[PDB]
RNA sequence: UCCAUGGAUCUCCGAUCGGGAAACCGUAUCCAAGCUCCGUGGCUAGUCUGCGCUCUUUGGACUUUGAAAACUUAGCGAACUGAAACAUCUAAGUAGCUAAAGGAAGGGAAAUCAACCGAGACCCCGUUAGUAGCGGCGAGCGAGAGCGGAUUUGGGAUUUGAAGAAAAAAAAAAAAAAUUUUUUUUAAAAAAUUUUUUUUUUUAAAAAAAAAAAAAAAAAAAAAAAAAAAAAAAAAAUUUUUU
RNA sequence: CGAUCCUUCCCAGUAAAACGCGGCGUGUUCGAAUUCUGAUCGCUUUUACGCGAGAAAGGGGGACCACCCUCUAAGCCUAAG
């Protein structure tokens, strides 16, 4: 068995951020969950991580523009 | 046996049944839940409605029969929770942690689940619990800074921490002094 | 390429209004703005959908409403009349900071007041000066149409008192409809010192104007007055109007005049545009009632001619009466294909006058032709229409088709009857002697059995003709049981039958048949 | 005049509803069920039936 | 004396304010409001005001449900005994203990039966039948469906009007067959009512003006008042009107 | 007062399955099925999300498969006997 996680900051053998990825249920349960460093695949949880990316990387891409 | 008559006699004489409507009453007994909980562990936590058996155990050769019980697979587990960003401390079943495994946390398992199937009266507490605080935090929001005005607000806290840093110093020198 | 409204309207009229459409619809919408909002709820396609989007997306914090959303869900929820829907949505916009405009009370004024609820129509007008919003010139109007409609006219003085009390200067349309509801209320003098009051202001009278006071006259039974007031109309230099003659004719059908609805048709050529659908909708009935005919076949070629449908759809079955029992058979024909190329579907009614009106007179191999396709289309069992066949309908046509030939399609027309509410006695013993005749009395025994089925009563001379059919055919078998099934309905026979019967019986070599036969004449003493 | 057939109404509200199936009927690519059971639906049926 | 109705008084335990060897001991709860009496303090000293308790009234704060035979629904659940011993089996989900609910509870309108014919929620009574089936295939245990009765019931989700270039149809002309086939041109004419008060006109008769309402209880809740004539109270010019 | 809808429900950790018991349920594991703006194909419109067509979901009927018949689970309420 496996959930489906978004992460929520980069990690170093499982992908960047944003991105959804396959973690054994004890892993996330016991590590990740706590320190926020992945969210579970709802579409709440999807839309929170895809808008708030959004509007900070919007942010960093308009200051790294100009 | 009649769990749900026995709670809502509670729930009555908590509330006033001077404040209730006939239809609000038929609502009420529909949420109010009523499978059959005899142990008394398991009104303490969170099972899923499971539910010790016992049953027959019965020899191999003479086939003799000899009362025997189930037990339900109770762990004493600490469950992250997002609204109260701090972990619960539930007994419950691998069946319970693997419903909460599906819908994504123990907040979510307590939104999603209908009062009826809490099986407990504190169940109900802790769904109307964070029911209220996932309503406190729907009528929210939150705003976001420049870049520019974020290493203002570096400074400013910077400059907060330095004053903080230097009256504890000039405290400490004039206590001694 | 699509639009984003259109598949939000298709979205919300496929799918039930969950959560999960909701994360489909806004994860769809890349942008929210208020023309959005418009066009997705002027096109929806209930109103349901409209009012679960439009509280969806002020509750999702998506969006905050303006004016014009709040003010088309206000119109299209009181259009529907969901008037508690309206008034809450209006009573939260001090609220949101959006602030209140007078044109969305009167739409509520006039949702009220197409309820018939005109009391809080006049309840909201006395309360908008009390919420502190201006009341000038529209609010007056409407409450005026709102309230004369219902037939409040005093009430109509003092408010036009009040009208013209706090400075505010009256317009046509004003006067124009306090003289509809004065006119309509039975008020002459009232509606008279009201048109003196208008003439005071000196503002001019058109064609509008002109025809309330035509059809204020034309219910006034008085027809002179409306003709010297169209000579006044002609002497004003306006261009006649459509409706002005349609009430002409109106007036001019309360006892007789269809020649004068004739003799100002060609007076339309001065106007231009002869051919309104109200006008074909109101002549029909006093030619009807009068019993002229000539001049009313043209026009109904005329009305086809132009492409035009009554407003009243029952106006062809009285113009069917009207017109057969004038006599014309062969454009009845023409008014049954008329109705079936505009848009009515052809009842039962529609067919069985005409099959009862071709009946009476000689003509009944059209009325065959009529009444197979009558059958093919199955009409009978049709449950959206209202006009049956009535028993005038088929009661002679069945005597004619069972004692002139064919009875399988007079059996076929009347189990299609059957299904519908008719079990007539008459109409089944035409078909029990039309069987019998035609060689078939087995039929007529299958028909003697849905009636005891069916619990019509049964007579006792239509097992004479049963028996003896079976008799002459050489089965006096089936004629023994025929009178088993007679005695056992109750009734008991003459002698010659019996005669006629055990002999059919003895000459074929069944012995004990007619050993009981005499067996059931000893217990009914019969000879 | 309503209780020599109190099952008009019934035919009426569900007669749209019968010309879909017996059981059910697909919908937008899935399967759903009628809106009539089909005892109910068969009683329905019987008083049809039982009066021609 | 007695009866009917309504009142006054109305010790204690069980027992619930705390303790407790049941019928005893200890108990001014606590806190906002406004009122006569009470006492003390302070002003420029008169219909002067500002601080208090005790007890009275109306509230709201803690918490006190609560008993009860059998029936019901659940949890757990024997052994003697029978099998001519005994261990599967039987006794028996019985005895017992425990919990919760109600005057009844429970069940209930088919993811049900049938067999290609059809039935039509649930429970109770009769029958099928000690049959089918289960079983050291031993001892024993033992249906269902159908049929006959009793009661006879279904309701809801649940429904919906969908407000007014080319194809087709209808008119006029044309030809042919015994009506038919083909081509050519085309704001309003519906929205229905009654009471009361005042001032006028007009031949006591009936209509004119301007003032207040009700033709709402569709939906439920809150409040005042419960039918004719007369007595008293309050307001007004004891008396009238209302109550 | 005013024509009265503004939500207990999102609905699968379910049905089934393996082992153990049992009053068809239950302990431990585990785990589906058709649509989530339906899809596919054809048509005009001549460059639609219209019009038509076909096939698509589950349970049961003494292991199991095919066909047929019948029903629609995974919490609606309900008198009397
Ligand atoms: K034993
Ligand atoms: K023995
Ligand atoms: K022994
Ligand atoms: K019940
Ligand atoms: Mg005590
Ligand atoms: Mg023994
Ligand atoms: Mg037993
Ligand atoms: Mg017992
Ligand atoms: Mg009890
Ligand atoms: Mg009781
Ligand atoms: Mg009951
Ligand atoms: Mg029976
Ligand atoms: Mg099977
Ligand atoms: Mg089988
Ligand atoms: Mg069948």
């Amino acid at each position: 068995r496996k959930l489906e996680v978004i992460l929520t900051t980069g990690i170093e053998k499982l992908g960047k951020g944003g991105e959804t990825v396959k973690v054994a249920p004890g892993y996330f349960r016991n590590h990740l969950m706590p320190k926020l460093l992945a969210v579970p695949n709802i579409d709440k949880y999807a839309h929170l991580i895809r808008e708030q990316r959004k509007m900070r990387n919007y942010e960093e891409k308009e200051e790294v523009k100009v | 046996a009649f769990r749900g008559k026995e709670m809502m006699k509670k729930l009555v004489k908590k509330v006033g049944a001077e404040t209730l409507t006939p239809e609000l009453k038929g609502k009420l007994k529909a949420c109010v839940p009523d499978s059959k909980v005899v142990m008394g562990r398991a009104k303490r936590g969170l099972y899923a409605g499971r539910h010790i058996q016992y049953g027959n155990r019965v020899s191999e050769d003479g086939g003799n029969k000899s009362r025997r019980c189930w037990k339900p697979n109770v762990q004493e587990k600490r469950l992250f929770s997002y609204i109260f960003d701090r972990h619960i401390k539930v007994k419950v079943t691998t069946h319970a942690l693997r419903c909460i495994d599906k819908a994504g946390g123990i907040d979510e398992y307590l939104l999603k689940t209908p009062y009826q199937k809490m099986d407990t009266e504190m169940g109900l507490f802790w769904k109307t619990k964070v029911e209220q605080r996932y309503a406190e935090l729907g009528q929210m929001e939150v705003a976001f800074f420049n870049a520019e005005d974020e290493a203002k607000f570096e400074q400013g806290f910077k400059d907060l921490n330095i004053a903080k840093k230097d009256a504890r110093r000039e405290a400490r020198k004039e206590a001694r002094r | 390429h699509e639009k984003l409204e259109d598949t939000i309207c298709r979205m919300m009229d496929n799918r039930e209004w969950t959560t999960r459409l909701q994360n489909s619809i806004r994860d769809l919408i890349p942008e929210w703005d208020h023309s959005l909002v418009y066009n997705v709820l002027h096109g929806a396609k209930k109103l349901d959908h409209a009012l679960q989007f439009f509280r969806w997306s002020e509750r999702s914090g998506l969006i905050r409403h303006d004016r014009d959303t709040h003010m088309k869900m206000i119109e299209m929820l009181g259009q529907g009349q969901k008037l508690n829907h309206a008034r809450c949505i209006l009573l939260d916009m001090p609220e949101k900071g959006v602030p209140w405009d007078e044109d969305m009370f009167k739409i509520l004024i006039e949702s009220y007041g197409k309820a018939g609820i005109v009391q809080e129509s006049v309840k909201i007008f006395q309360k908008m000066k009390e919420l502190g919003v201006e009341r000038t010139v529209k609010s007056y109007d409407t409450l005026f149409k709102v309230i004369l409609r219902r037939g409040r006219y005093m009430m109509a003085k003092r408010y036009f008192n009040k009208m013209v009390s706090e400075g505010v200067e009256p317009t046509r349309h004003t006067y124009n409809l306090m003289l509809w509801g004065f006119f309509l209320c039975l008020r002459l003098e009232t509606a008279l010192r009201f048109y003196d009051d208008m003439i005071s202001r000196g503002i001019s009278p058109d064609v509008v104007t002109y025809n309330t006071m035509i059809n204020g006259y034309c219910r006034f039974k008085k027809m002179d007055e409306a003709e010297k007031l169209f000579v006044e109309m002609k002497g004003k230099n306006i261009e006649p109007s459509v409706v002005s003659y349609t009430t002409m004719i109106k007036g001019y059908v309360s006892v007789e005049r269809v020649d004068d609805g004739l003799r100002i048709f060609e007076e339309m050529r001065s106007f231009g545009i002869e051919a309104n659908a109200t006008t074909y909708s109101t002549l029909l009935p006093g030619l009807c009632d009068a019993g002229k005919m000539v001049e009313a076949r043209n026009v109904l070629k005329s009305m086809m001619a132009k492409h035009i449908a009554p407003n009243d759809n029952s106006i062809f079955l009285k113009l069917l009466v009207s017109q057969s029992k004038a006599g014309d058979m062969a454009a009845a024909t023409e008014v049954l294909k008329a109705m079936a190329t505009l848009n009515v579907p052809a009842e039962a009614g529609h067919y069985g006058v005409l099959i009862e009106n071709q009946c009476k007179a000689n003509a009944y191999n059209r009325a065959i032709k009529l009444l197979d396709v009558l059958v093919e289309k199955e009409i009978i069992l049709r449950h959206q229409d209202t006009l049956e066949m009535e028993p005038s309908a088929y009661n002679p046509i069945i005597e004619y088709l069972c004692n002139n030939g064919q009875t399988s399609k007079a059996e076929v027309l009347f189990r299609q009857l059957m299904k519908r509410g008719v079990q007539d006695q008459d109409a089944l013993n035409n078909l029990i002697s039309g069987h019998a005749k035609e060689g078939n009395p087995d039929a007529s025994y299958e028909i003697l059995k849905i009636m005891s089925r069916r619990g019509v009563p049964r007579e006792a001379n239509a097992y004479e003709l049963l028996i003896k059919s079976y008799m002459s055919k050489g089965e006096p078998g089936d004629a023994k049981t025929a009178l088993d099934s007679m005695i056992e309905d109750g009734h008991v026979p003459d002698s010659t039958l019996f005669r006629s019967v055990i002999e059919s019986l003895f000459e074929d070599g069944r012995v004990q048949t007619a050993s009981r036969v005499m067996m059931i004449m000893i217990d009914k003493n019969v000879g | 005049t309503a209780v020599q057939h109190p099952w008009r109404a019934k035919l009426d509200k569900y007669r749209t509803e019968l010309t879909k199936g017996v059981w059910g009927y697909w919908e937008m690519g899935a399967w759903k069920p009628l809106g009539i059971s089909a005892r109910r639906r068969a009683m329905l049926r019987k008083e049809v039936l039982t009066a021609g």
